[PDB]
RNA sequence: CGGCGGUGCGCCGCGACCGGCUCCGGGACGGCUGGGAAGGCCCCGGCGGGGAAGGUGGCCCGGGGGCCCCGGGUGUUACAG
RNA sequence: UGGGCCACUUUUGGUAAGCAGAACUGGCGCUGCGGGAUGAACCGAACGCCGGGUUAAGGCGCCCGAUGCCGACGCUCAUCA
RNA sequence: CGCCGGAGCCUCGGUUGGCCUCGGAUAGCCGGUCCCCCGCCGGGGUCCGGUGCGGAGAGCCCUUCGUCCCGGGAAACGGGGCGGCCGGAAAGGGGGCCGCCCUCUCGCCCGUCACGCACCGCACGUUCGUGGGGAACCUGGCGCUAAACCAUUCGUAGACGAC
């Protein structure tokens, strides 16, 4: 059973291609494997874009199937898609990946030193929990 | 083959099988193996071996040799073969064999 | 360093090509569960292909002609051999560093197995197309250890299920421990969340 | 107190299907699988390290069994991440599929 | 890094109390420049130290002139890097390559 | 353990700048066309007059419910275009 | 030297032939080289001994250099593809 | 001659951190809860969470300059070195646990104090590794003193070997 559908108004995430990592909205369906998309508030012109480079999200904003740039923009700003996407765990994971890639040598040394102690402490408390469970089960 | 267990006493008839020249030998086959039966730790290990065979093996074959002292033939070296044991569970097959 | 690949769900030729290339490059590769390898096309087609291969035989002296191995592991090995330049020292060394098994022997039952998504049936074949199972094909051609391997594999599966349940309990306990000591370890959780190692 | 050299495999010689040019070598560096990703390694010098029977002198040490043929990464090859290397002596054919050390110090970062 | 000499060789100091690297010359090519800076502009390097100073003369003994020059420079530089947390430990550690760590993917 | 002029190093190496030949990369400037086509913003840019459906509300019927959603009917911007 | 043979188009005898006979041009013979797995005449291109670059015809799952492109659009299931 | 127990020599090369495991579906999966139902904790029912997999291999673990002073943080049940308990047969596991005789408040993270051939810009540096194989030097302990072939005989065998 399916939960995401390709209908007029659903916003989508561009996985690869020129406008990768930007959100577009389905404006009209051209054919089996081509869609008309438009990002008014996110630096994407109106263009045909294949379905293979997109991937749907759980957001739908309403406009007519042939509406204009102004109307798509006002629907976007009314829906607050930028803030909602920023809140989304999907975008949180994306930006965490970006930050980890951007991490430098000094940051790598800091992270190594910190996680050394974090793992040490958590392992000690795990041993404590194991001993508690064993004694209450014996 | 998973494991092989022999009897404590084996007659010279079957001992002849293990030598190509019985006249020149010292007849030392199984002379150090036979002690596994008369010692406490040895027979404990033997019972452990029997338990392992009981819990692991699938087919049990028994080793038996003919008695060639009851025959008019010239040769005195016994013929030793493996005879399979067919029956119920492996545990009772091994118990019957032992 | 040894590349261990789970053969269940993989396509024969595509997995074999990648294995041959890696082995030529110099890795030691072990392919495991060769009875689970699939082949595109329906079973009747595949078994007539193998029966024609079986019919190929040296008229003058069959004991010197082609050897038609029936084990699925040997079938996979022969495919890789055909993709390798096996008449040279380089090809023979490659074949030597390749190792192929049926089922999962217990040097490798306790090791994580890799997969090759470029050679998976679910990725390469259309869902409406047919396929065949190499274990069934080998059994119908003359392989004689289909049931033995199945019983040993279900034993392995039960032991692995017990281990996985234990591991699940253990790491749930670890998560509870981190929730317990979060007050103490916040000073490092924050510096990991500011560099993307967390969440 | 660790590794300061990247891992590469001497795949083979510059060749067609039926002709071999021994003066150029093909290398697989691990982790690089794209022509646009090979740019970091152009100009880096590479070395092949092997052992022999009797000793040879070493810079800053007592003689040992190790010997080295030096090279240099010239330019990329294909689309999958190959590079071309030119060694001051042609690599022996027994080194096919063995480790070639790729250094970092001819750096331009 | 402190300065570039008249022969194009970098003048590296290193803290002796940190990693036992003395006032030394290095070549610009055989180094990696990490993205970590120190506000060193408020530090004065003695003029007399140059390529003629650092060039090999001819068993090697460390001169008192070298020791006092190093003491002055190192005493000037240490407090400025003590102001950056964990920087002394980072300088004291040693860089190395481990499994799966790819130089062309990591931002230095 | 001299300065210069010329010749070279016992072997193994390194660097720098110059010139020649190549393969790439990063910037910025300008010309022409339908003296680009579309597009952006100015309340659909404003003022009037039309069109129809891949028909928005509205109204009618029905069902899935708890006022929303879905299918069909009519129609000409109304609470979309 | 005065035995020739092969190929695009034209062409005579023959049912036809890797047959037998002509015209034009180019080849092999006298000729290596890259591709057509392999081949006298097919495609590309003709050769002193080498280094760098780039191509032709043909290719880029593995043998085997190169698509390890997040290639585009369709058609096709073959128990003789 | 065989096992446990010291420097070395010759020769053969490679290599330069480990991942210790569910089964699987793909028009569907993963993790908990148990108010519930059967069965020797398991399967299911319910509900709540994630799913471009974050309980993510785009991952995790270890992360090595060293030593010397004092302080904080972490530990206190911890760190290391004896007897028992379990861990395995497809090609058998050097793992955990219990008591232990002793020892340290040293290991890890933040700071303070200086020190080490600072060998004078330069290459194969850094391991797996008491590596595999072959000769002898050697201090001891626990142990053991065979078989095959020929020659002869047999004829259930036989060209000769072989049997
Ligand atoms: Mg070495
Ligand atoms: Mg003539
Ligand atoms: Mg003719
Ligand atoms: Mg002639
Ligand atoms: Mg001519
Ligand atoms: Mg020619
Ligand atoms: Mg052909
Ligand atoms: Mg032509
Ligand atoms: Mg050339
Ligand atoms: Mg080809």
């Amino acid at each position: 059973v399916f939960r995401r559908f390709v209908e007029v108004g659903r916003v989508a995430y561009v996985s690869f291609g020129p406008h990768a990592g930007k959100l577009v909205a389905i404006v009209d369906v051209i054919d089996q494997n081509r869609a008309l998309v438009d990002g008014p508030c996110t630096r994407v012109r109106r263009q045909a874009m294949p379905f293979k480079c997109m991937q749907l999200t759980d957001f739908i904003l309403k406009f007519p199937h042939s509406a204009r740039q102004k109307y798509v923009r006002k629907a976007w700003e009314k829906a607050d898609i930028n803030t909602k996407w920023a809140a989304t765990r999907w975008a949180k994971k994306i930006e965490a990946r970006e930050r980890k890639a951007k991490m430098t040598d000094f940051d790598r040394y800091k992270v190594m030193k910190a996680k050394k102690m974090r793992n040490r402490i958590i392992k000690n408390e795990v041993k404590k929990l194991q001993r508690a469970a064993l004694l209450k089960a014996s | 083959t998973f494991k092989t267990v022999f009897a404590e006493h084996i007659s010279d008839e079957c001992k002849r099988r293990f030598y190509k020249n019985w006249h020149k030998s010292k007849k030392k086959a199984f002379t150090k193996y036979c002690k596994k039966w008369q010692d406490d730790a040895g027979k404990r290990q033997l019972d452990k071996d029997f338990s392992s065979m009981k819990k692991y093996c699938q087919v049990i074959r028994v080793l038996a040799h003919t008695q060639m002292r009851l025959l008019p033939l010239r040769q005195k070296k016994a013929h030793l073969m493996e005879i399979q044991v067919n029956g119920g569970t492996v545990a009772e097959k091994l118990d019957w064999a032992r | 360093q040894v590349l261990v690949l789970d053969g269940r769900g993989h396509l024969l030729g595509r997995l074999a090509a990648i294995v041959a290339k890696q082995v030529l490059l110099g890795r030691k590769v072990v392919v495991v569960r060769c009875e689970g390898i699939n082949i595109s096309g329906n079973f009747y087609r595949n078994k007539l292909k193998y029966l024609a291969f079986l019919r190929k035989r040296m008229n003058t002296n069959p004991s010197r002609g082609p050897y038609h191995f029936r084990a699925p592991s040997r079938i996979f090995w022969r495919t890789v051999r055909g993709m390798l330049p096996h008449k040279t020292k380089r090809g023979q060394a490659a074949l030597d560093r390749l190792k192929v098994f049926d089922g999962i022997p217990p040097p490798y039952d306790k090791k994580k197995r890799m997969v090759v998504p470029a050679a998976l049936k679910v990725v390469r074949l259309k869902p409406t197309r047919k396929f065949a199972y190499l274990g069934r094909l080998a059994h119908e051609v003359g392989w004689k250890y289909q049931a033995v391997t199945a019983t040993l594999e279900e034993k392995r599966k039960e032991k692995a299920k017990i281990h996985y349940r234990k591991k699940k309990q253990l790491m749930r306990l670890r998560k509870q421990a981190e929730k317990n000591v979060e007050k103490k370890i916040s000073k490092f959780t924050d510096v990991l969340k500011t560099h993307g190692l967390l969440v | 107190s660790g590794r300061l050299w990247c891992k590469a495999i001497f795949a083979g010689y510059k060749r067609g299907l039926r002709n071999q040019r021994e003066h150029t070598a093909l290398l697989k560096i691990e982790g690089v699988y794209a022509r646009d990703e090979t740019e970091f390694y152009l100009g880096k010098r590479c070395a092949y390290v092997y052992k022999a029977k009797n000793n040879t002198v070493t810079p800053g040490g007592k003689p040992n069994k190790t010997r080295v043929i030096w090279g240099k990464v010239t330019r990329a090859h294909g689309n999958s991440g190959m590079v071309r290397a030119k060694f001051r002596s042609n690599l022996p054919a027994k080194a096919i599929g063995h480790r070639i050390r790729v250094m970092l110090y001819p750096s331009r970062i | 890094f402190l300065k570039q000499l008249s022969s194009g060789l970098l003048l590296v100091t290193g803290p002796l109390s940190l990693n036992r690297v003395p006032l030394r010359r290095t070549h610009q090519k055989f180094v990696i420049a990490t993205s970590t800076k120190i506000d060193i502009s408020g530090v004065k390097i003695p003029k007399h130290l140059t390529d003629a100073y650092f060039k090999k003369k001819k068993k090697y003994e460390i001169t008192e002139q070298r020791k006092v020059d190093q003491k002055a420079v190192d005493s000037q530089i240490l407090p400025k890097i003590k102001a950056v947390p964990q920087l002394q430990g980072y300088l004291r550690s040693v860089f190395a390559l481990t499994n799966g760590v790819y130089p062309h993917k990591l931002v230095f």
